[PDB]
């Protein structure tokens, strides 16, 4: 039995869905990590069948969501919760958000997985260009856009079977320049492209594990609004 | 009027392939990649935008 | 011991994947490209090598 | 009903012959181009059964080849055969096998076709290195190897319905140098790929078709033994 887990779903607009809607054709089943600000929107919706409809797919098969977690890719353990988010309106009452937490929660309901895909990025500070970014706002960027793979690896490696498959998200703003792709989001998909080549030499050598890192077009996905340049 | 609508036009109007990129359009890429059927795919950037990337300068 | 020998030997100890590399490996890559699945797909050159390609220095 | 000539097969262990296998897997009907000079060898290990096993597939099914033409990608139309060739005793018993009559062939048996895979590669000095390859050899490679293909699209495309999608095999010889790719195999290897960008521009814009082309590890097929070094 296939087991995804896709981290980083806040709607249906963006390419997590979209995923997450093709693996399904498959038969595949689905663990959604959501970013815990927008986790009640999204269960409130999906509940009161707002998705619906996105949740066609073709074949009159109606799209099988296992599970839908809160996840927050900024936070390795538990001990890595600093306190305001901890008490923060959204978060306050929710448990097990942390990449550590959700991998020992899904092998203790569902055993080992073995697809795994990075669907998320993060920038504070993509209003501004390179030039004008922070050092914080850079490193948040790096933060949760790029390690947040690497410690998705590392805590999902040991709930993975051989042989599993890993996938992430990139965009062809490290390669060539495309201004107004700021706040160091450029640097977190270089780093990521980088990363993900040493990696897959990592988790090949020593577990028989694949990582390739998909570099999409452009689609009107929420986020891609925040992009305001 | 944003920077993701001038992304999407000029993909539009320039990528060898003339056509809406849809979310799924990845999403098939993706669950190839996923699958066993790629076991001999590892460590690369699989580029899935209409063939954009390829271009260098614009038609007219 | 002729080069191709020489090729697979190396492949085998230094790629990412310490697999053996089959002909049908690149057919169900090829299989892939080939169907509307990668409809989005194009002009490009996709390495179906267990990752050799993105060695520098060998370990051993 | 998908239809897939597949240019460049002599025997069951190469790429071609693995690229069939797998399409057949999806029922998809194969046709086989092959180089005059071992079609009646080729004709002869399948009329004896040599390829039998080779053929089962997987799921118990049966590899079914539509067609098997005696093919040379080394000439585009019947007024380019040389009197060397037109009198030579593999090419005697033999017609139709440029690239712009198997075209014709297959358009008059079949009809339309919406796969076409370029498996081929021919380079009489690959046995001395890029600095003693003569232009005479040099030329025949990227004729052979390179040129074959553009020429396949152009009389191909005729044939082909809209959202077809074509494929060729190349080596990473073509960026970081291997010794031992020699007689300008690394230089036709470096067109192709570059070629393919191009042709993917043309055939995009104009009739909405796909091309790539596979950068493959080592096999140990029949063309791999030649390679001595
Ligand atoms: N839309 C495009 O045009 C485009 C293009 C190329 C690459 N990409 C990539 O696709 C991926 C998904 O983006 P999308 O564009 O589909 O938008 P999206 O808005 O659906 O995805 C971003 C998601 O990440 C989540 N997120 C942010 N910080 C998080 C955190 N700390 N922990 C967990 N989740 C967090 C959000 O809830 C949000 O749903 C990104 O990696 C992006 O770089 C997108
Ligand atoms: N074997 C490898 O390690 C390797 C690696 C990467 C890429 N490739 C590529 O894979 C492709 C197929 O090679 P293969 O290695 O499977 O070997 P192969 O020996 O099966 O294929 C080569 C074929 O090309 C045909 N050929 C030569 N000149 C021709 C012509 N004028 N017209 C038509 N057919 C002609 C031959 O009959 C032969 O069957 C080649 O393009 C090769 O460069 C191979
Ligand atoms: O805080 C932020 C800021 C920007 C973001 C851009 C994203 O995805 C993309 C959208 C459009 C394009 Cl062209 C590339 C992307 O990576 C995804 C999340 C983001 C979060
Ligand atoms: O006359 C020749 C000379 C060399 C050849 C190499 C080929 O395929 C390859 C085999 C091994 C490797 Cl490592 C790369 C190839 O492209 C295919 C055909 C050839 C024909």
């Amino acid at each position: 039995e296939d087991i995804c887990f896709i981290a980083g779903i806040g709607d249906t607009n963006g390419y997590g869905w979209g995923i997450a809607k093709e693996l399904s054709k498959r038969n595949v089943k689905i663990i959604f990590g959501i970013w815990p600000p927008v986790y009640n929107i999204f269960m409130k919706n999906y509940k009161n069948g707002k998705f619906d409809n996105d949740m066609i797919i073709d074949k009159d098969k109606k799209m099988n969501i296992l599970d839908m977690l809160p996840f927050d890719a900024s936070f390795d353990t538990a001990n890595d919760i600093d306190e305001e988010t901890k008490n923060n309106k959204r978060y306050n009452m929710l448990q097990n958000y942390t990449i550590e937490d959700v991998a020992n929660l899904i092998h203790q309901k569902y055993g080992k997985i073995n697809m795994l895909v990075h669907s998320l990025a993060n920038a504070k500070e993509v209003q501004k260009d390179l030039l004008n970014t922070s050092r914080k706002g850079y490193l948040d960027a790096l933060s949760k856009s790029s390690y947040s793979l690497i410690s998705l690896c590392k805590y999902f490696v040991n709930i993975m079977k051989p042989q599993s498959s890993i996938i992430s998200l990139t965009y062809h703003a490290s390669q060539k320049v495309v201004p107004g792709y700021g706040g160091g989001m450029s640097s977190a998909k270089a780093a990521l492209e980088s990363d993900t080549r040493v990696l897959a030499y990592h988790l090949g050598r020593n577990y028989n594990i694949r990582i390739n890192t998909i570099s999409a077009g452009p689609l009107k996905s929420r986020a891609a609004t925040a992009i305001n340049k | 009027y944003t920077f993701i609508d001038y992304a999407i036009e000029y993909s539009e109007k320039y990528a060898p392939l003339r056509q809406k990129l849809l979310s799924t359009d990845i999403g098939s890429v993706a669950s190839f990649l996923l699958s066993r059927e790629s076991r001999a795919i590892t460590g690369q950037t699989i580029y899935v935008d209409n063939g954009l990337n390829i271009m260098f300068l614009p038609d007219d």
